[PDB]
């Protein structure tokens, strides 16, 4: 078993937001933005899962919540740019 | 009519030496990914519900300028 690392998908500084799930293991995983968008299947690579999901809407907040289940694990990234 | 946007890596993932780039996208879609114009194949992954993700050592991230996502649009950001 593996938590996931979550990782910010914000713009490039030069609006559709987004969160990154990298290496977990087993699936599934669930994904929400700030609890109340897109969220596409996983690929399988080496034995992990990967994951992405966006979002279209810095002054209000957004944050993607993510959880895996299987290692009781939460994470709740703010996007930030 | 696609809505593409792309992502650079965070600082987070480049902190622990990895670099993936994001790009959101009938269903019928074809994606092309471009490093400093030419284009790269390897490191690439898909998915549908579209999403591409090219995902590079930190390294080789550190090796290029530009890259972009090339929807059957082009959109794209330069590092520096």
């Amino acid at each position: 078993t593996t938590p996931p690392s979550v990782y910010p998908l914000a713009p490039g500084s030069a609006v559709t937001l987004g969160c990154l799930v990298k290496g977990y293991f087993p699936e599934p995983v669930t994904v929400t933005w700030n609890s109340g968008v897109h969220t596409f299947p996983a690929v399988l690579q080496s034995d992990l899962y990967t994951l992405s999901s966006s979002v279209t809407v810095p002054s209000e907040t957004v944050t993607c919540n993510v959880a895996h289940p299987a290692s009781s694990t939460k994470v709740d990234k703010k996007i930030v740019p | 009519a696609p809505t593409v946007s792309i992502f650079p890596p965070s600082s987070e993932q480049l902190t622990s030496g990895g670099a993936s780039v994001v790009c959101f996208l009938p269903k019928d879609i074809n994606v092309k990914w471009k490093i400093d114009g030419s284009e790269r194949q390897n490191g690439v992954l898909n998915s549908w519900t579209m999403s591409s993700t090219l995902t590079l050592t930190k390294d080789e991230y550190e090796r290029h300028n530009s890259y972009t996502c090339e929807a059957t649009i082009v959109k794209s950001f330069n590092r520096n």
